[PDB]
């Protein structure tokens, strides 16, 4: 019966790479998303559920909050159904997903001159992933059928690449921090209030 | 499964790594050309070496992909572009020799001095010690000796260099399935892969000859016309029938002819248009010069320039303290990094080169969508023409009037048109003969169809039979003149400055056809429309993904160098030149001797 760490999710200073996206379950909130809604500073507030109003008025059962870092032109990929270079290899939302997708270009903070190499994204994989299922693996990707036994070589590639950010980039190649709120209502008595 | 999926995967990896490698290397190169020190000079070494090494290593791998099973065209063109080892087809020793000799060329062009024969102390160099001598100093013997000494020095200092360089580059191109390095260059237009759009690698010469005899009448007209007044200047050396002496020409070599503007200007009473004092008395600075060029590109519907451009570029020479290169260039580093490098003195010419460079950019910004091997202009020619139709569409009186940069009462009379068209002709029809002659000579000197012992003889012969310029004195083969030109001993495909010429006017008419235009081509603008921009964009954002013939046909409807529209653009000057040539001898002979007494 108190306000809960939404801020501590947003104003952290260690956002983790897209593939290794952490998740901070939250519970039992008197949650006011409107002090979020009225930010007017986010680069992407595309909601796929009920309006910020009914969010603020209704109490849900349990919430989940994702957070990661991707280039600019890939804030459209995180959306209910969107293929692309990552989009299904790193974080692929489901078809009826009912949460919001917050995203803001923090170039200055997350991207230091010379390259902020500490952000990783998983390139080509064997198959398209599923809802919410992270993939931490690092097993070498076998292009054809020749065995290479865990050393990158001819037609044997490493999945995790890294896009070294910088500040002297375009408005579409800068680290757009993203946070995904996934709600759901079950038979349990609803906990997160507003 | 088949080699297709393996190729596709390899292209994914290569893209996703080469982007960042190239970005870092090119940003180091940028920081050099803005802040030249010893620090940034060194810092250019490691990143460039890293890029070259990645290219070597990742190209050597893409050769097990034998192109027989590539059905899709995109991947086929990609692999076809990546499977070139540049000069690596040599042994390490020959490659070392080649880079050594190329750098000898570059430096021996950067240096080079001549000391006046009566003034053994005023010893100058090609760059701005000799350029101004052979631009305005009208005294005959002065420029005569200046040109002569420059050619003599650089000949005795470059003949063996180019002599061996030809053999080395020929062996290199020989090792990569090409008849000569001339075939290597020609392979830049070799675009193919559709119904009829196949353009061979040898058809280029046929289109060149087909497109140059159609322009020959205008150039013979203008040559005889210019010769009239240049004979009026020195009625002692100019020939009434032969070609005019070489050294008494516009620029160092004759490649441009805008330096001979006053000595043969039309009627010297009309006010030639210029607005230097206009915005100079309004107090515009560099940023305001570029604001207008951006406004011009946003009017026509092309994309609005980006915010990173305005904070990272180098619009104007900074306060001081830094040694800059001072030459306008459009850097696109990648990843959405668009920057312009240039020192901007408020001027009419630095108001058009604004439009030119921002055109270069607005091109490089459109095809930031293809997979990084399709990130060059449709060929080596479209680029310097896309940023050129924007220049020629910015020198109209109508544009300058719209922004009110000159008195909003100008009349646009006949004499204005004629003087302006002659101004533009003395560069656009002046560069074509020399460009074509030089490139037809390099092409004939690579194929060894001329003896190494015989290089300057046929050189000057072609010079005087296709350009209309005679040498001041008969040099022997102890010299190598055309190497003197910067673009020769610096390994640049020089036919690029030929094709685009034709191209631009073609392009011009195309937009003017869709821009709902009526008047004479030369008096046309493109702004305040949308289709005149989108019909260019449709080809703009393709790179060389598509064989350049199709990209061309998307805008012009033609499929080759098709120079009807150029002669349409110079039509008023064509007529007026005819009228001023009712009592002259359009054409020349070859009998003037330097001294037959
Ligand atoms: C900002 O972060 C700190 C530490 O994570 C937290 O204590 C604080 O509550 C956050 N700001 C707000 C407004 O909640
Ligand atoms: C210019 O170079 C100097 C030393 O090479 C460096 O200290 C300085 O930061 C540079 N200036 C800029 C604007 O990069
Ligand atoms: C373009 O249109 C604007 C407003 O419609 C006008 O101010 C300007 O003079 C026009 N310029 C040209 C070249 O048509």
């Amino acid at each position: 019966t108190n306000l809960c760490p939404f801020g501590e999710v947003f104003n952290a200073t260690r956002f983790a790479s897209v593939y290794a996206w952490n998740r901070k379950r939250i519970s039992n909130c008197v949650a006011d998303y409107s002090v979020l809604y009225n930010s007017a500073s986010f680069s992407t507030f595309k909601c796929y559920g009920v309006s910020p109003t009914k969010l603020n008025d209704l109490c849900f059962t349990n919430v989940y909050a994702d957070s990661f870092v991707i280039r600019g032109d890939e804030v459209r990929q995180i959306a209910p159904g969107q293929t692309g270079n990552i989009a299904d290899y790193n974080y692929k939302l489901p078809d009826d997903f009912t949460g919001c997708v917050i995203a803001w270009n923090s170039n200055n903070l997350d991207s230091k001159v010379g390259g902020n190499y500490n952000y990783l994204y998983r390139l080509f994989r064997k198959s398209n992933l599923k809802p919410f299922e992270r993939d931490i693996s690092t097993e070498i990707y076998q292009a054809g059928s020749t065995p290479c036994n865990g050393v990158e070589g001819f037609n044997c590639y490493f999945p995790l690449h890294s896009y070294g950010f910088q500040p002297t980039y375009g408005v579409g190649y800068q680290p757009y921090r993203v946070v995904v709120l996934s709600f759901e209502l079950l038979h349990a008595p609803a906990t997160v209030c507003g | 499964s088949l080699t297709e999926e393996n190729a596709k995967t390899f292209l994914n990896n290569f893209n996703q790594e080469a982007e960042d490698l190239s970005y870092q290397s090119s940003l180091a190169s940028w920081n050099y050309n803005t802040n030249i020190t010893e620090e940034n000079a060194q810092k250019m070494s490691e990143a460039a070496a890293k890029w070259s090494a990645f290219y070597e290593e990742q190209s050597k791998t893409a050769q097990s992909f034998s192109l027989q099973e590539i059905q899709t065209p995109i991947i086929k063109r990609q692999l076809q572009a990546l499977q070139q080892s540049g000069s690596s087809a040599l042994s390490a020793d020959k490659n070392k020799q080649l880079n050594t000799i190329l750098n000898t060329m570059s430096t021996i062009y950067s240096t080079g001095k001549v000391c006046n024969p009566k003034n053994p102390q005023e010893c100058l160099l090609l760059e701005p010690g000799l350029d101004e001598i052979m631009a305005t100093s009208t005294d005959y013997n002065s420029r005569l000796w200046a040109w002569e000494g420059w050619r003599a020095e650089v000949g005795k200092q470059l003949r063996p260099l180019y002599e061996e360089y030809v053999v080395l580059k020929n062996e290199m191109a020989r090792a990569n399935n090409y008849n000569d390095y001339g075939d290597y260059w020609r392979g830049d237009y070799e675009a193919e892969g559709a119904d009829g759009y196949n353009y061979n690698r040898g058809q280029l010469i046929e289109d060149v000859e087909h497109t140059f005899a159609e322009i020959k009448p205008l150039y013979e007209h203008l040559h005889a016309y210019v010769r009239r007044k240049l004979m009026d200047t020195y009625p002692s050396y100019i020939s009434p029938t032969g070609c005019l002496p070489a050294h008494l020409l516009g620029d160092m070599w004759g490649r441009f002819w805008t330096n001979l503007y006053p000595l043969t200007v039309p009627f010297a009473q009309k006010p030639n248009i210029d607005v230097t004092d206009a915005m100079m008395n309004q107090g515009w600075d560099a940023e305001r010069i570029f604001k207008e060029a951006e406004k011009f590109f946003v009017s026509v519907g092309l994309p609005h320039m980006t915010q990173g451009f305005w904070a990272n570029s180098m619009l104007t020479d900074e306060a001081d303290g830094r040694k800059v290169v001072c030459h306008p260039t459009a850097w696109d580093l990648g990843h959405g990094d668009f920057r312009i490098k240039m020192c901007t003195k408020v001027t009419m010419d630095n108001f058009l080169t604004a439009h030119h460079e921002m055109g270069h950019i607005q091109y490089d910004m459109a095809y930031a969508r293809q997979p990084f091997l399709l990130r060059n202009g449709a060929n080596e020619g479209f680029h310097e023409a896309v940023g050129e139709i924007m220049s020629l569409s910015a020198a109209t009186p109508k544009h300058l009037k719209s922004i009110g940069l000159l008195p909003s009462d100008f009349q646009e009379d006949s004499e204005t048109e004629i003087n302006f068209l002659l101004k533009q002709a003395l560069t656009i029809v002046g560069t074509l003969p020399f460009t074509y002659m030089l490139e037809k000579w390099r092409w004939m000197v690579f194929r060894g169809e001329i003896p190494k012992e015989q290089w300057m003889k046929k050189w000057w012969e072609m010079k005087r039979e296709i350009v209309g310029v005679v040498e001041p004195l008969p040099h022997d083969e102890t010299y190598c003149d055309p190497a003197s030109l910067f673009h020769v001993s610096n390994d640049y495909s020089f036919i690029r400055y030929y094709t685009r010429t034709i191209y631009q006017f073609q392009f011009q008419e195309a937009l003017c056809q869709a821009a709902k235009y009526n008047g004479s081509l030369h008096k046309c603008d493109i702004s305040n429309s949308t289709e005149a921009g989108q019909k260019l964009l449709k080809m703009l954002s393709l790179g060389n993904s598509e064989p350049w013939t199709k990209a061309l046909e998307n805008v012009v409807g033609a499929r080759n160098m098709d120079v009807k529209p150029l002669l349409n653009y110079f039509q008023p000057l064509f007529d007026w030149l005819k009228e001023q040539n009712r009592n002259s001898f359009v054409g020349w002979n070859t009998e003037w001797s330097p001294y037959a007494d």
